[PDB]
């Protein structure tokens, strides 16, 4: 099902409809909607990928992006480690204190670019809801 | 003696690390250190041997250690019948109940306090259960608390 | 209650009264005297005598602290806010001089001397104390009796009354009020004191009509708490007054009754001429007695035999024998210049007495004059031996005396409880003082210590046993040694009593022999001091008895202690004619009667009546301070009523005791009764601070309290402990994490900035725009 979406999504992506995507098939469907990215950022957009972007080369390299990760379970499991109650819900100053300086700490703006997101309402932030924004 | 002793070593590790390895360990985590070897001496009883407040007020080595813990043997347990007993006194039935309520005041209110959360945290791990009345036999409780969290 | 009953039983009071200026100061004449102060002055305070208005100065610390009008004639001396041997001696003196005479000192009763009679022991009275509570009525000697009564019967056990007080303040007068009290609420009973009164009393310099025997007399009761039977027992009568009697002094009663022609017809059946001054036995010091007509006395006394249920031989027998004595005393003898044996002046008196005591007029004499082995007796040793049957004989009437008129009230009814009555003889210290003395003497003491063990040493120990709440006081009140002195294995009784078993001693080996024993080993014995009174006779020792220092002169002692009657003569009555006549050591003997009597006493619930002296002068409603304060001291008094006021309010039963103070001693607990033992003994409790009890335990003020502080520091720390014990489960519970938090982190920082950095990859920025 994370194929059925790549096609109908190359599809969309691949406007002059040739099954390849061209720096104006990206470049034209990005503007169709929100704004697209300068030259520099079409062409090695495409260099990401040996030769033409058929929707094979296209699957290849999003695949070789996605991987390298473990599973919802997985995550969901290392959070509840910390979640002695059994609440589901990690208390916010005490997360955001395990990543900010933690282990390998975490930078203001990694803390940013993730709690912009983060779903904490109440004092608590729901980890379960947040793993599964996360992943699938 | 020295297995003991080397039990002693092996924990403090795990800690002197944890706030940084660099062989010092914060005055401030010398309870839990000895909660770890087993026993479970009372905040009143912790400080009086060298622990502190607050983290960085102060580290120490392994060397004073040894002594904090020569200390902390030495002070009394609690048995099954102490926590029988009082936990009696809250009782007017007889029945061996209290409410759940009850119970968190007990624990929130009276005595060297423990935070709201310890509390719902070992409700949640010994799995303490109300019935219809949103009542609870403190004995179970009490046996459970007792056992570990590794029976 | 405008009930005429109460004219000299009810108390009949405000303004001029500075509970900081007026106070009690020392006084010579009054003991203690009202003062107002002036100035203090570091220790030397100036206060104003109120009387005269004179002034003084006085140490601070002998003031004592007066009492508010509230308390003006108090009937309960516990509910005053002193009780000092100023207030006490004051509140007594204010309702003494106001007709009452009686008073409560908390538990026990007070009896001040009338000496004169009053309205309040009535029948009407009588009839008004019934049932009723202490409280609720006036003092008076019916609620003490009324209220044993009430105890026996629902607590079901025995009462006793210990009548104590000096010689001459109303021990006797007070005993008998009881019984006549019991008595209506019988005929025969009331009829025993007019005849052993005749037999066993005597006019004395302190009492026209001095007991001169113990007497413990117990009142039966039947199921439906009525008087069903009655005993009496008696103790050690003064064999010396028969032949003997100090001046100022009478013989017994009879002996006077007897010569007065209360009964003509009696005179040729005694023999007797009515004339008193002519029997020398009994004509030594008084004749007459001030208060006393012997002449109806008598017939009183004759009509009390009847009563009694006595034949008329019976009572003539008793007559008669004690007509012989008045006789035994009048045979005259001789010597008769050569060896000197003696011989007889006559026989005339000599047969009379044969003649009443049913035996040989010869054959006695005989007997007299060479006891038989023979070895005949001198001139003296004759007289004495005289003497010697006199004493004997009468000792021996006033003992079957008592066993007859037992023999008229032990009614073989059934008997539940009783109520017993002590009236032992009192102290009594004159211008010569020996043997007869200190054994009435050490009789009393011995008493008083009663008092004291079961007043201090008792009290505590009972909140003890009932295991409630309690801390010592020590009322320094011990008397033991001074029994000790006189009782105890080498004591000075012992040392007689090994003395006379001896034919060689004598009046110095004995005497040599005490201080040879206690001299300065005992600090009650003193060597004889200076005279405090005139023709003060001889003393060899002084011995410092509660109510007072007596100096004992121990001249014939031995013989005094070893009896001796021809036991010649003892034949010759043991076969007489007459039926009554033909029917170990003294001190031991005594010792022994004593000391079960004390045994028979502790098993009760004693109610003491204390009595007092109001002067030296026998003369009523007048009082002597100094003497009334005196004995508000030797007699505990005040130290009666601080207990009363002072004493154990804590009650627990050990069942509930040991619910709520287990806790204080675990490691100790393996009956809710023994458990506190343990719990109490644990805590290493002083004994003081509490007393055991049956069913509860009694804690001394505040112990409980402070019990209950204890009782919650151990609550809290135990709270702590296990909450304590939830802090060491909770952190080990989280103790893989560390290893296992570790890797739970690296999973969520490793994985959060992997879904950053694919978030900022351009391919999904415009994949996520596609989307939808």
């Amino acid at each position: 099902k994370q194929i059925q979406e790549m096609k109908e999504a190359f599809s969309m992506i691949d406007v002059d409809r040739d099954g390849f995507v061209s720096k104006e098939d990206i470049k034209a469907i990005s503007e169709q909607l929100g704004r697209a990215p300068d030259d520099k950022e079409l062409t090695a957009m495409l260099k990401e990928a040996p030769g033409p972007l058929n929707f094979t080369m296209f699957l290849s390299i999003f695949s070789d992006k996605l991987s390298g990760t473990d599973s919802e379970e997985t995550i969901r499991n290392a959070f509840a480690m910390f979640d002695e109650q059994e609440t589901k819900k990690l208390n916010i100053e005490y997360i955001k204190d395990l990543l900010e300086n933690m282990g390998d700490n975490f930078n203001k703006d990694e803390m940013r670019m993730t709690f912009k997101e983060a779903p904490v309402e109440g004092g608590k932030f729901d980890y379960v809801k947040f793993t599964a924004m996360i992943k699938g | 003696s020295q297995d003991e002793i080397d039990d002693l070593k092996d924990v403090f590790e795990l800690f002197d690390f944890w706030d940084g390895r660099d062989g010092a360990v914060d005055a401030f985590k010398l309870g839990d250190v000895c909660r770890c070897l087993g026993i479970n001496p009372r905040n009143e009883d912790v400080f009086a041997v060298g622990g502190t407040h607050k983290m960085g007020e102060k580290s120490l080595p392994f060397e004073e250690f040894l002594p904090a813990y020569e200390g902390l043997m030495d002070c009394e347990q609690g048995t099954f019948a102490d926590y029988m007993e009082a936990f009696k006194t809250f009782d007017r039935e007889g029945q061996g109940f209290i409410s759940g309520a009850e119970l968190r005041h007990v624990l929130t209110a009276l005595g060297e306090r423990l935070s709201d959360e310890d509390v719902d945290e070992i409700i949640k791990l010994t799995d303490l259960q109300e019935d219809l009345e949103g009542n609870v036999k403190y004995e179970d409780f009490v046996k459970k608390v007792m056992a570990g969290p590794y029976p | 209650f405008s009930d005429p009953d109460f004219q000299y039983l009810a108390v009949d009071q405000t303004a001029a009264f500075d509970g900081k200026k007026n106070c009690w100061v020392p006084d010579e004449k009054e003991g203690f005297a009202s003062a107002e102060i002036q100035s203090s002055k570091g220790d030397e305070i100036t206060v104003k005598i109120v009387a005269d208005s004179s002034t003084r100065t006085v140490k601070k610390d002998d003031i004592q602290s007066m009492n508010p009008p509230k308390f003006e004639k108090l009937e309960d001396m516990a509910n005053m806010t002193y009780l000092n041997e100023a207030s006490v001696l004051y509140n007594l003196r204010s309702r003494y001089t106001s007709g009452l005479i009686y008073t409560y000192s908390g538990l026990f009763c007070i009896a001040v001397n009338p000496y004169r009679r009053l309205p309040i022991y009535t029948d009407s009275v009588i009839a008004k104390y019934r049932g009723k509570r202490k409280t609720e009525i006036p003092p008076h000697l019916f609620s003490v009796a009324d209220n044993a009564y009430q105890n026996m019967v629902t607590d079901r056990e025995n009462q006793s009354c210990l009548i104590t007080g000096e010689s001459g303040a109303g021990k006797t007068e007070n005993t008998k009020k009881v019984i006549m009290y019991l008595a209506k609420v019988e005929d025969q009973i009331i009829q025993a004191n007019p005849v052993l009164e005749a037999y066993g009393n005597a006019k004395t310099t302190r009492n026209n009509n001095s007991s001169r025997f113990g007497k413990f007399i117990r009142i039966h009761f039947g199921p439906t708490g009525k008087i069903a039977g009655a005993d009496i027992e008696t103790y050690l009568l003064e064999k010396s007054r028969v032949t003997y009697q100090q001046s100022a002094e009478r013989n017994y009663h009879i002996f006077y009754q007897i010569c007065s022609n209360a009964i003509p017809e009696l005179n040729d059946v005694m023999l007797v001429t009515p004339d008193s001054g002519l029997y020398s036995f009994i004509n030594q010091g008084c004749l007459t007695v001030d208060n006393i007509d012997d002449v109806e006395e008598f017939k009183l006394c004759d009509e009390a035999f009847d009563i009694l249920g006595f034949t008329k031989e019976e009572k003539q027998s008793m007559f008669k024998c004690t007509a012989s004595i008045l006789h035994m005393g009048e045979m005259k003898f001789k010597q008769r210049p050569r060896e000197e044996q003696a011989e007889s002046d006559g026989t005339a008196e000599a047969e009379k007495v044969a003649f009443l005591c049913g035996i040989n007029a010869g054959d006695l004499l005989k007997a007299l004059l060479k006891p038989k082995v023979t070895k005949g007796q001198n001139m003296n040793q004759v007289v004495n031996s005289v003497g010697a049957l006199a004493k004997s004989l009468y000792d021996r009437m006033f003992n079957w005396l008592v066993r007859r008129v037992n023999k008229t009230l032990d009614t073989k009814a059934k008997r539940n409880y009783y109520i017993g009555v002590l009236d032992i003889a009192g102290f009594e210290i004159f211008d010569f003082n020996s043997f007869e003395q200190l054994c009435i003497n050490y009789t009393n003491e011995r008493l008083q210590q009663f008092f004291n063990h079961h007043m201090f040493i008792l009290e505590q120990e009972e909140y003890k046993k009932e295991g409630i709440a309690w801390e010592f006081i020590d009322f320094g009140m011990d008397l033991q040694m001074c029994i000790d002195l006189i009782e105890k294995p080498m004591g000075i009784l012992s040392i007689l009593e090994e003395e006379c078993m001896f034919p060689k001693a004598d009046d110095k080996s004995f005497q040599d022999k005490l201080y040879q024993n206690h001299m300065g080993k005992n600090r009650m014995f003193t060597k004889p001091g200076k005279p405090t009174r005139p023709n003060q006779g001889p003393a060899h020792f002084e011995l410092h008895h509660y109510a007072g220092n007596v100096p004992y002169s121990i001249t014939g002692w031995l013989e005094k202690n070893k009896d001796p009657i021809n036991e010649n003569v003892v034949a010759l009555l043991g076969a007489s004619k007459e039926p009554l006549v033909a029917e170990q050591t003294i001190s031991a003997v005594h010792r022994e009667s004593l000391n079960k009597l004390m045994k028979n006493l502790y098993s009760t619930h004693p109610h003491f009546v204390r009595c007092i002296i109001p002067n030296e002068l026998k003369q009523p409603g007048l009082v002597d301070a100094e003497l009334v304060l005196h004995q508000l001291q030797c007699n505990g008094v005040l130290e009666g009523i601080r207990i009363c006021r002072k004493g154990f309010p804590s009650r627990l039963i050990y069942s509930e005791f040991k619910q709520r103070y287990s806790i204080l001693a675990p490691n100790a607990i393996p009956d809710g009764k023994t458990v506190s033992e343990k719990i109490l003994a644990g805590l290493q409790m002083d004994p003081a601070e509490y007393r055991l009890g049956t069913t509860k335990v009694f804690f001394k003020a505040g112990v409980l309290g402070n019990l209950e502080e204890m009782r919650d520091e151990r609550l809290s720390k135990i709270i702590s402990m296990f909450q304590a014990h939830i802090r060491g489960y909770l952190i080990r519970k989280a103790y893989k994490k560390l290893q296992d938090q570790r890797i739970g982190l690296s999973v969520i920082q490793r994985n959060i900035r992997k879904w950053l950095v694919l978030r900022n990859w351009q391919w999904w920025k415009l994949y996520s725009k596609v989307k939808p």
